[PDB]
């Protein structure tokens, strides 16, 4: 198993995603983190699973949600979570 | 056009996020982290 690892640029991206949702719905921001977390876990297993990315040459792309994409990287000895994005606002 | 102001936008957070001094975190300790931020969250109602 290969480690995951997260930038913190990428911690700061869900706490800014999540702390927006829980101002409305608290539930609704933790089902969006249990899913996150449920696509970035799996990676020590199959860490070329998803695409990479055309946008951002180097990193590869996850749609975890309709609406919210995990950018990461495989590198000599992890796999690194990048960024974690809304997938059509410039957000966060 | 809509296009293209995303991806320059997102170009230049990877960017920032690639240039970052601060080591990459385990998992686990992100896991604890919004453990940490939902607890309070819920607190605060």
């Amino acid at each position: 198993h290969l480690p995951v690892l997260w930038l913190e640029s990428a911690d700061t991206d869900l706490d800014d995603i999540t702390s927006y949702i829980a101002r409305f719905d608290i539930d609704a921001a933790e089902r969006l983190w249990q899913r996150l977390r449920g696509c970035v876990l799996p990676l020590s297993e199959h860490p070329y699973l998803y695409p990479p990315s055309d946008r951002v040459p180097g990193l590869r792309e996850i749609v975890a949600h309709p609406n919210y994409i995990i950018l990461y990287r495989v590198t000599t000895s992890s796999v690194e979570v990048v960024n974690v994005i809304h997938a059509r606002r410039q957000f966060p | 056009e809509q296009e293209n102001s995303y991806n320059e936008w997102l170009r230049a957070k990877v960017a920032t996020s690639l240039a970052d001094p601060r080591p990459a975190i385990p998992h686990d300790e992100v896991e604890r982290r919004m453990a940490e931020r939902f607890a309070k969250m819920r607190k605060e109602r």
